[PDB]
């Protein structure tokens, strides 16, 4: 019942982009439909420096399909969070493109993020300091997290939204 | 055969001319209109682009509550169920 | 003379003819060309509207076959329920 802000998730699959969310909201009744639909579409009213803002966030299978409307999430998104797997190695390399393909549709005065995630199991193939690098390369902030142990992903947004109020404040 | 075929010809090409001349100044106007379509069509399928998320949004967060709502409707005589099971638990004993 | 003028005035517009044969041909490419844009700004607007029904229908029918799983668990609870209320009389009885 106050300031809005839209957040999406950008990323490949196995990321756990899913995890992070159903983990970052704190619900068991809402459903899933990201596993019919492709879509799943949250809300969560969250704050800090008293604010009374409310997240809204995508997540998508990125599958073909309403790839047409997906698509329009991005032109809308107030933040956008780049996510990857650092079990994975695959999963790192894509993150130049998906930037790429941020720039294109993202209206640009969008907060990305790099996210290192599932930094749980220690098959560990990269390195905050590898992902801190692809950051600053492309400008943008970075964090980790494991959706296994609750730490940091509270961060993850609580991040951009900051990020995102202030770009709002100095306007 | 001759001047009279060239008269006639002349005055029949005089004709094709004020055809083919009409039949240009509406061409010139029947793009004015093709482009005042294309002119909108295009606009409406941005319309309609910039609209889609807070519309499919919208669809989304009433199937959400639709099971949300359902779900905790059941949850509630889950928890019945277990109290019931609790009071004839005791009342056997 | 007279007879010189007119096969020359013939010759005069037989040109003015050749160009607006031309203006035509131009014209006529120009509004092809434009109808492909409005038609692209159209067969454009479909698909996401194919999919925006899509999605819809998809999502609802879905959500609905969740809410109807909740109630036919809800269900099963209150039968269960039911017996157990009435366990609680052959109990006070």
């Amino acid at each position: 019942g106050s300031s809005i802000m839209k957040i999406l998730l950008i990323g490949d699959s196995g990321v756990g982009k899913s995890c992070l969310l159903v983990r970052f909201v704190e619900d068991k009744f809402n459903p899933s439909f990201i596993t019919t639909i492709g879509i799943d579409f949250k809300i969560k009213t969250v704050d800090i420096n008293g604010k009374k803002v409310k997240l809204q966030l995508w997540d998508t299978a990125g599958q073909e399909r309403f790839r047409t409307i997906t698509t329009a999430y991005y032109r809308g998104a107030m933040g956008i969070i780049l996510v990857y797997d650092v079990t994975d190695e695959r999963t790192f390399t894509n993150i130049k493109q998906w930037f790429k393909t941020v720039n294109e549709h993202a209206n640009d005065e969008a907060q990305l993020l790099l996210v290192g995630n599932k930094s749980d199991m220690e098959t560990r193939v990269v390195t905050a300091d590898q992902g801190e690098a692809l950051a600053k390369e492309l400008g943008i902030p970075f964090i980790e997290s494991s959706a296994k142990n609750d730490d940091n992903v509270n961060e993850i947004f609580f991040t951009l939204a900051k990020l995102i109020q202030e770009k709002i404040d100095s306007n | 055969s001759n001047y009279n075929q060239l008269k006639e010809d002349y005055n029949t090409l005089k004709r094709e001319l004020s055809d083919r001349d009409d039949e240009v100044k509406r061409l010139r106007e029947d793009i004015a209109k093709e482009n005042e379509l294309r002119t909108k069509a295009e606009e409406e399928a941005d319309k309609l682009n910039k609209e889609v998320e807070d519309l499919t949004a919208s669809l989304f967060d009433e199937a959400n509550n639709m099971v949300a709502d359902a779900r905790k409707e059941k949850y509630a005589i889950e928890i019945l169920n277990k109290r019931l099971t609790e009071q004839l638990r005791e009342k056997d004993t």
